[PDB]
């Protein structure tokens, strides 16, 4: 993986998984005859992670500007993030990306529990037009969260309205494997989530709307997704110009 | 042990041996076993705690020379009966007194657990058939009580059958009537000892199974002697 | 005793043969209901009424 | 983080889970003999308030009777119903007042200590019968003197559902206020042994036989729902405590492993 | 001195938390229990005490004294810690002579009792 | 119509005569009867539809006569040929017994007497 | 044990018991220095227990019919059957009969814990005739400690029935020490449980029932008990005349 | 398991291998390790315990010539899913069939559970 | 934290709020289980203050400025003191627990529940 870093490439790399390269560790000093510490793993098997994943990195123009970027995987036992090698490596990466077996089972996946989920470093290198249409997504999202669970008290009037929302970008958020979509793709299904142009349709065709959706936008309005793929922005006209598509499609 | 020993073979006589505390004899060895080359055996122990043990205590014994009643003192690691050491003396004994924690957070003295102290002589044929109904159905009232405890911190008292208010009345008197000062326990309890007879103690619990003084007050049979005292109490505090 | 209450006697006279005497006739004809007449916080015996 | 904490402190929920789903079963089987104790109530009342609707009978001090029970465990049903009287008893706090079921008390003892005169107990067991119905009545005009009052009100719980309720209000009439009527001459009543003392005193227990036969049905219902939520609730602790359980006992056969394991190497 | 006026304060206080247990499942008690519940939970009160102010055998006494008895119950929770100073100054000024025999005579007689039992139910009254 | 009511059993709830017994006189309610409220001391009850005659026991209560001229019955208790000289006269010898003394709870056990005595009047 | 076994005949061998015995096994192995496992036993301590006790054995006809069968014996510590030796023995064995204090203290005696113990074998060494009668059994008991936190008012004649058999039931399997009774004793009296003639009787007269049923069976219907015994299986016959003789006695 | 693949690699069939009990392979050498000096793991597993089962499960697979498919058994020890035994066992399992008494005392056979029943395919 | 150092209110204040909290930490197996009906009225009224003080003593520092969308706000210690006094006091029990959520100062609740309520 280095050697696109260094050469002014960059690369990624996935550790599938790391959890199975520790056991083998262990195995090892074991065998060598070290002390079992926690779990039976050796002192150093925090030092095993960290010294792999310090190798990921973004490099100075000097350097020629190459990275490595790692999505390491670790595989919790009942849900516990909290065990010794877990928490070894969420002290090491620049976050996580939780998967909550609960969402699975559910048929909400990617399962991904927004809660504890999270990404130290990548707000930055995030494309704008997600930015943009991801205002406080994260904050509203997983507090929609603080209302869900506290939901099954009262039929409130305010709070009706958050869980309708929430149900609605639950549902967005949803994918379908082998399927990773462009950015301009993306951006006008999180705007017409956003701003509850899906309050009224119901949650079984949220999963058509969002396909019948994109072949509206492509032969009628490619113009505009164009425009968001090329810039990566959200001029106000754009902006605007993205409001009126929407509106129509979801009339009919 | 040995001094014991002698006067059941020599003396022909009935010995009292009493030992305060036999648990301290195998945590003793158990703090040189590493120092004497052992690996060690589970929960710290050492790999001969059993043996150690059957050689001690089957020399503890009434021969056919002669009579020894011995009283043991076990202490219990972290309350928890089943560490190793008690566990092993159990089987050792003819009648086992188990204290408990519960019981004596409660006031109660001695804290003898009603329910887990056993003896090889509570038998119809040793006790006649009389004493061990008796026993058995306190038994039985005090446990339905330990059973419904669940109950009364959830539910409180409202939700019990007839039957049952009746058993638990009865069991909160029991388990209170098993209290009894101790001669030597006075300067804890402000309270001078008493002793009551076995013949007594029996008619008491009988009569009380009965109904024939659930009309008292519970504190009534709270650290007192036989059912003699309580009828007394009861007017004292009447007053 | 009152009208209500007076009713109740002549309703417990026609309440107490105990073969039509089902299970949900005593129910009726008891209750465990205490009256306290509270004062200022509280006041006198509570009575069984 | 020890094995005895996590193991009995997982016995206090599995218990606490079991029980609260028992009496959501002994709450079901009391459903419906409730739900017929509303329905009988309802019905004789259908017969009895009907003269007033005809009669057109309105009001010209104060008594206030609210209704639940002592029992909780049934949601907020002592609540918004103690704040129902907390809403209707701002326009009068010199009415007098007398509590049915030691939980309404609680709430108004802590709110007006004053007001309450009269305090009623073991109210919520089985369903209410007209002998309570009754001997209540008999005490409101015995000490509480019912009849010497301008307007009367009953306060309880209406089921609506088996999911909602609403706290309810309605009203009662005197033999004074029964006589001074829109129609009292609709009806060709005898005017000769006291007959509106009577339509009152009779009216007292029967409105409230049928005040507490809902306020009853409401609270069963609460019940088996409350209960249901919360069985539910244990169940997800249990969930959560069985795994930090098997971690411990994990934890608890390596940890005492490597003790074995470094007394051997030396 | 102590000892006598600490009577059950051991068992009393287990009484009262065997009692707090009780009052969790929103309870209605009747009156011996919700009024030890009052005491204990006062005399709980009275146990408080700040770090570096350390108290003589006679200034223990009166307030033991005070809470066991039940000259506490009906005196509002909060003011309990006001309380144990103005009064240990009260009997300072008036009934000194008490205080004065608790430490030199380390015991208690009827005398000595019922005098004291005069004095603090007159500091009651403010 | 009718409706007939007992707080733990509606029995009744078109008709041509029903009879009740009221304030002292034996009302049978007519077809088209001017709406009147009178109160029903102890006593037997019957209903009519066709020719069809059954009585019923009642404890007391109110019958009215409503505007839209159908009848209302409520008791509190209440068959007495289909529900009943060894059910009846039982605890009446430990009426007058407890009828009885002085304190004034004589006075509720004296309402036993009366209502015994026209308990089995049929 | 194995020579009875050898030469046509059945021994019973009860190992009073394992527990003590693999403490004694530890004890040599640690003190030779052989390598310590779990809870500090020795890695061979289930091949010590699994060769004693495939020893017991249901000989061929070939091999002369011969039998052994081992009552092994293990003490548990806190009800904890996940204990290292526990396991091994209750993975060598049929099955367990679980033995329980709560039950023990209730009067119940033996304590039997039905709902944990089983044997694999089950029906296949059952006399016919207690498996005619207990077939129900198994299930009115398994029925009863599911609706058990039920035994505290409003129940539907339904449940309150379920409860009423239980505790018959329950109480019927109550018997004193050193008293074995004969299968045409036992059967008799499951039968009359069973089937609904203890309902009526006062729970704390079962015993004396038992006791005055059997005597009275034994002066009155020898016949009955003379067939149980000498057919082990139930006619109709059989049944009917079983079904008349309690009622009579129940009625007197 | 040789067995089993003779009648895949030369006779080239679809075959089933059973294995009554998986974690009872586990255990045995849990055990072996333990007689051989070897310091346990977690939960006194031995530190081998991954491999031994990849070098047993690995070998059951399809080439191109056949397959040996395989049922084991599972037992898990107290229950518990996260021991180290069912946890490695897991791994490598690609569905369960889950036979339940409860499926069975309605008189359905199989006793198979639809509901717990799993499968990646 | 000692009176002899921050001054008794200061101590005081503290301590109380301490107590505040750990009644709702002795009650959150209660809470959770059987919800808030099952409380007295004092407790139900201390749980409702307490998540009121919890969310008060969240703070939006300026270095989180990305995870919390917020400008980073500093409290003077003698703001903190009177914010958190007047709180115990109950000058603030008719206003929603939202309010006190990543905020400076009392002045900062009072303008975050008008912004709410509009």
């Amino acid at each position: 993986g280095e050697w696109f870093r260094d050469n002014g490439k960059h690369a990624l790399i996935v550790y599938d998984d790391l959890s199975k390269q520790a056991v083998a560790y262990r195995q090892l000093s074991l065998l060598l005859r070290r002390p079992p510490g926690r779990e039976a793993y050796p002192g150093d098997v925090f030092y095993l992670h960290s010294r792999l994943l310090e190798r990921a990195a973004k490099l100075s123009e000097k350097e020629g500007s190459g990275s490595l970027t790692a999505l390491p995987v670790i595989e919790t036992q009942g849900g516990d993030v909290s065990a010794y090698i877990p928490t070894n490596v969420i002290s090491i990466t620049d976050g996580q990306i939780f998967l909550e077996a609960e969402l699975f089972y559910k048929g909400i996946r990617p399962a991904i529990n927004v809660g504890l989920s999270v990404s130290r470093v990548g707000s930055a290198a995030q494309v704008k037009a997600l930015k943009q249409v991801a205002g406080s997504l994260k904050l509203f999202l997983a507090q929609y969260r603080e209302v869900a669970a506290s939901a099954q008290s009262d039929l409130d009037a305010s709070t009706k309205q958050t869980l309708v929302r929430g149900e609605r970008l639950t549902q967005l958020l949803k994918q379908n494997q082998y399927s990773p979509l462009a950015t301009e793709e993306q951006v006008p299904l999180i705007y017409a989530g956003v701003n509850g142009h899906l309050d009224g349709i119901e949650l079984s065709r949220i999963g058509e709307f969002e396909s019948s959706f994109l072949s509206y936008l492509k032969s009628n309005h490619n113009e505009l997704l164009t425009e968001i793929r090329e810039k990566g922005e959200l001029s106000k006209e754009l902006l605007a110009s993205l409001k009126s598509a929407t509106e129509s499609f979801v009339a009919t | 042990l040995t001094i014991a020993e002698y006067f059941r073979d020599e003396e022909g006589q009935d010995v009292l041996l009493f030992i305060d505390n036999i648990f301290r004899f195998t945590q003793a060895g158990s703090e040189v076993s590493a120092l004497l080359g052992r690996i060690p055996s589970a929960v710290g122990y050492q790999p001969t705690l059993a043996t150690d043990m059957g050689l001690l205590q089957e020399r503890i014994t009434t021969t056919k020379k002669g009579s020894v009643t011995s009283v043991q003192a076990v202490y219990v690691p972290a309350d928890d009966l089943t560490d190793p050491a008690p566990a092993t003396t159990f089987a050792h004994l003819d009648a086992t007194t188990v204290l408990s924690r519960g019981i004596s957070e409660l006031g109660i003295y001695p804290a003898v657990d009603p329910l887990d102290s056993k003896s090889r002589l509570l038998d119809a044929a040793v006790v006649g058939q009389e004493h061990y109904d008796v026993a058995s159905k306190v038994q039985e009232t005090l446990q339905t009580y330990k059973s419904l405890q669940d109950i009364i911190a959830i539910l409180g008292m409202d939700e019990l059958s007839e039957q049952d208010k009746l058993t638990v009345e009865r069991a909160r008197k029991i388990q209170r009537f098993l209290s009894q000062p101790f001669a030597v326990a006075e300067v804890f309890t402000g309270i001078p000892g008493k002793l009551v007879r076995l013949k007594d103690t029996v008619a008491s619990f009988k009569a009380v199974l009965e109904g024939k003084y659930d009309n008292i007050p519970e504190h009534a049979f709270y650290m007192v002697g036989g059912i003699e005292d309580v009828v007394a109490k009861a007017e004292k505090l009447a007053a | 005793i009152s009208y209500a209450a007076y009713l109740n006697v002549a309703a417990q006279a026609i309440r107490s043969k105990t073969e039509l005497q089902t299970a949900s006739v005593l129910n009726r004809s008891q209750t465990d209901a205490f009256y306290t007449q509270y004062k200022n916080a509280s006041e006198p015996t509570p009575i069984t009424k | 983080a020890t094995l005895k904490e996590v193991e009995m402190r997982l016995k206090s929920i599995k218990n606490i889970e079991k029980i609260t789903k028992t009496m959501k079963i002994v709450a079901s089987t009391r459903l419906s003999k409730a739900e017929k104790a509303k329905i009988s109530a309802k019905k004789m009342d259908e017969a009895e308030q009907l003269f007033y609707k005809n009669a057109e009978t309105k009001n010209l001090k104060e008594l206030i009777v609210a209704i639940t029970s002592d029992k909780g465990l049934c949601g907020s049903i002592h609540s918004q119903l103690a704040k129902a009287v907390r809403r209707h008893l701002n326009d009068q706090p010199n009415a007098d007042i007398v509590t049915i079921g030691d939980k309404i008390k609680m709430q108004l003892l802590r709110t007006h200590p004053n007001n309450i005169k009269l305090s009623i107990n073991g109210i919520g067991k089985d369903a209410p019968t007209f002998q309570e119905s009754a001997l209540i009545a008999d005490k409101l005009l015995s000490v509480m003197k019912a009849g010497t009052y301008p307007k009367i009100s009953i306060f309880y719980n209406d089921p609506v559902s088996s999911l909602s309720f609403e706290p309810s209000e309605k009203p009662i009439f005197n033999a004074k206020t029964i006589e001074q009527s829109p129609s009292f001459g609709k009806f060709e009543i005898d005017t000769d042994a006291n007959v509106p003392r009577d339509l009152f005193e009779y009216t007292l227990a029967n409105q409230m036989l049928t005040a507490m036969a809902q306020g009853y049905a409401a609270e069963i219902s609460a019940r088996r729902n409350a209960m249901d939520n919360a069985s539910k609730n244990a169940g997800d602790m249990i969930n959560r405590y069985s795994i930090l359980y098997n971690r411990t006992r994990q934890a608890v056969i390596t940890n005492e492993l490597v003790d074995i394991i470094t007394g051997a190497s030396s | 001195a102590l000892k006598q006026v600490a009577g059950s304060l051991k068992l009393f206080l287990a009484q009262y938390r065997e009692v707090a247990a009780s009052a969790q499942f929103g309870s209605d008690l009747d009156a011996s229990t919700k009024q030890t519940l009052v005491r204990g939970e006062r005399l709980t009160q009275l146990l408080k005490q700040n770090q570096y102010s350390p108290l003589a055998t006679e200034e223990q006494v009166p307030l033991i004294y005070a809470g066991v008895n039940g000259h506490l119950d009906g005196i509002e929770l909060s003011r309990i810690g006001e309380f144990e100073s103005s009064f240990l100054s009260y009997l300072k000024s008036n009934h000194n002579e008490l205080l004065t025999e608790i430490r030199e005579k380390g015991e208690l007689s009827k005398e000595l009792l019922a005098s004291l039992k005069s004095a603090t139910e007159s500091f009651v009254a403010t | 119509k009718l409706q007939f009511a007992l707080p733990h059993e509606t029995l009744y709830s078109e008709v041509t005569q029903v009879n009740l017994p009221a304030k002292s006189g034996r009302i049978g309610v007519l077809a088209n009867h001017v709406p009147t409220v009178e109160q029903l001391l102890p006593g037997v009850v019957e209903v009519m539809e066709g020719s069809n005659s059954k009585k019923f026991f009642i404890s007391g209560g109110f019958a009215t006569v409503q505007p839209d001229s159908q009848l209302c019955v409520t008791a509190i208790e209440a068959p007495l040929e289909s529900f009943s000289e060894n059910i009846k006269n039982l605890l009446a010898e430990a009426k007058k017994n407890v009828s009885s003394s002085d304190a004034r709870e004589a006075a509720e056990a004296a309402i036993q007497v009366e209502v015994l005595e026209n308990l089995q009047s049929v």
